[PDB]
């Protein structure tokens, strides 16, 4: 019974929640600034502290809200700027990730060229989930599951290696993380070549802030 | 004059039979995706040369 929010939208993938105990703090008076930390949230995950983009699969406690008496210190622009900051504090310590959006890709081939498909999905870090007949026809479905950013060409890849014999539509389907940790230092990545899975988000996160016009690292602290 | 012809299907059958060895045997043209008028227009549109095809 304890949820305030419900992410940045009002069906937004994050929950803030509060533990505050009523010993510890005057619910009364947690009141007052209920409605001000929900908004300091929802800006907060709107935003992200990574490279400004959305938080997903977050759950926000809070766990001691101490909060000043007097109505003309607290409300309006003093208390949401502390709670978006907080937000980001605390996301930080938790180890971060990226997230990738994943394409569902389903493939109708005959069924020789079942194993081209296989081929081409493997080189775009595809997984496949299951090819079957369809009955009464002589064809194939292989269904799999592909990462948006490797997906560029994928239609053309597979209708070229297969003569034309292969056709695919793909649809976003679900988020998954990024192999790799955003925030390391120690990675070096080159300007044009393809990276490694080990390091696929610091790039993803590098780049996409140099893109975005921020800095170009974040800074780590309380 | 011999400007027109009308045909039997037993006819064009046989016909279609002897000449197998000059025919494509394709049901379809998708054997020609990205490989077609269109795709030559363009890459010559575009100054690039698909593999295989003309420069």
């Amino acid at each position: 019974r304890s949820i305030w929010a419900f992410g940045p939208d009002a069906t937004g993938p994050n929950i803030l929640v509060d533990d505050t105990l009523p010993s510890e703090v005057d619910k009364a008076l947690l009141g007052s600034v209920k409605d001000s930390i929900v908004q300091g949230f929802q800006w907060g995950t709107r935003e992200g502290p990574l490279c400004d983009e959305l938080i997903r699969n977050v759950k926000f406690k809070i766990l001691d809200a101490v909060v000043a008496q007097e109505p003309l210190h607290r409300g309006g622009g003093q208390i949401i700027p502390t709670a978006r900051r907080v937000v980001y504090s605390a996301f930080l310590m938790a180890t971060p990730r990226l997230m990738e959006p994943y394409y569902f890709v389903e493939v109708q081939a005959p069924a020789d060229c079942v194993s081209a498909v296989y081929t081409v999905l493997a080189r775009r870090r595809g997984h496949v989930t299951q090819d079957a007949p369809i009955p009464g026809s002589p064809l194939y479905t292989i269904k799999a599951f592909i990462p948006a950013i490797d997906s560029f060409g994928f239609e053309t890849d597979l209708r070229t290696h297969t003569q034309g014999q292969a056709f695919s539509l793909s649809v976003f389907h679900h988020w998954q993380i990024v192999p790799g940790d955003p925030l390391d230092k120690s990675i070096v990545i080159r300007p044009l070549e393809p990276q490694p899975a080990p390091h696929l988000a610091r790039e993803f996160m590098i780049k996409t802030r140099r893109r975005k016009g921020l800095s170009e690292d974040v800074s780590i602290s309380k | 004059t011999y400007q027109r012809w009308q045909f039997t299907l037993p006819m064009m059958s046989t016909l279609y039979r002897l000449a197998n060895q000059l025919l494509t045997d394709l049901v379809d043209d998708n054997y020609f995706y990205l490989f077609d008028l269109k795709a030559f227009f363009t890459s010559k549109a575009l100054n690039m040369a698909i593999p295989g095809g003309p420069k």
